[PDB]
């Protein structure tokens, strides 16, 4: 947004052209696949997953 | 800005999410402000994040 | 000047719809901050009265204004030299500018152009865009329909 507020043409602009969501779905979606703290449900009995 | 973050409903139930391999979801709705200094504005949406 | 419900057209975003006027306010005075939405985003702008004709806000076109566009269409003498970036650049100047009658004078170029020989996808994006928000004048201005308005631009465009 601070890169793009300069390079475009103001009284032209909204919020939504302003606004690029993929990096923050892209750190999400990298977050609960591959990493250390996300981890499959042991589940073989109930005491397992508890 | 950046204000006033709202959830909808999930998009898919737990077990069909669960059958047919999508994720359980659901969707942010953010309001962004964009406000001009020099001339006076607010730009007012309702940007999906 | 202004009422509730002009249909008055802001300069980039198309025409646009005013609901009120909020008199809030910055170092105690209450400015007429008047309350506009559009209806293409869905993006609501609240603008001082003041300066409203500083960012060049703008009433609705008439029967005169429809006349000179159309007066500026059917007209097919131009002059640009090959070197296409050139033209690009040029067009997108005008298309920052944003003025209805060289709004139609690119318009008339393109649809000369792509009638003739044939268009680049960015070149058809931009004739489309351009287009698109020529038609969302043209029937906010003559108060009808997107293809109403379309059958009376391939009515009037060259025919
Ligand atoms: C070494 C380790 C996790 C090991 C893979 C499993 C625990 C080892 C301890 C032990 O031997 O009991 C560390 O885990 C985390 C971060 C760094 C380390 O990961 C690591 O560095 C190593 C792997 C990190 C993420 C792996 C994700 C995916 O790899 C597959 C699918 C995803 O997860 C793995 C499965 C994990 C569940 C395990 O659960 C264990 C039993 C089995 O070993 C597994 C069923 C149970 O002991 C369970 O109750 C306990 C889990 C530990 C809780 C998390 C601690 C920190 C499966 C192999």
């Amino acid at each position: 947004v601070r890169e793009r507020m300069t390079t475009q043409d103001v009284e032209a602009i909204t919020p939504q052209t302003l606004i690029n969501i993929r990096p923050v779905v892209a750190a999400i979606k990298e977050f609960f696949g591959t990493s250390q703290l996300s981890q499959f449900m042991d589940q073989n009995n109930p005491l397992s997953g508890l | 800005s950046f204000s006033d973050p709202r959830f909808d409903d999930v998009k898919a139930p737990v077990d069909e999410c669960k059958d047919k391999d999508m994720t359980y979801a659901a969707p942010l709705f953010v309001t962004a402000e964009f406000i001009n200094n020099n001339t006076g504005e607010i730009k007012s949406q309702t940007v999906f994040m | 000047i202004f009422k509730v419900g002009d249909t008055v057209v802001y300069p980039h975003h198309g025409a646009a719809l005013v609901e009120a006027i909020e008199t809030r306010t910055i170092k105690g005075e209450q400015k007429e901050y008047l309350v506009l939405k559009v209806a293409q985003g869905d993006l609501t702008v609240r603008v001082p009265a003041e300066n409203a004709e500083y960012v060049g806000v703008r009433d609705v076109v008439g029967q005169e204004g429809l006349d000179k566009v159309f007066q500026v269409l059917r007209a097919p003498h131009t002059e640009e030299p090959t070197n296409w970036s050139r033209r690009y650049k040029a067009n997108l100047e005008k298309l920052a500018s944003g003025d209805v009658n060289k709004v139609a004078e690119v318009v008339r170029d393109l649809w000369r152009r792509d009638q003739e020989r044939g268009l680049s996808a960015g070149e058809k994006r931009m004739l489309a865009k351009a287009r698109q928000i020529l038609v969302g004048e043209l029937a906010l201005a003559e108060s009808t329909d997107d293809a109403k308005a379309e059958t009376i631009l391939d009515e009037v465009l060259a025919a």
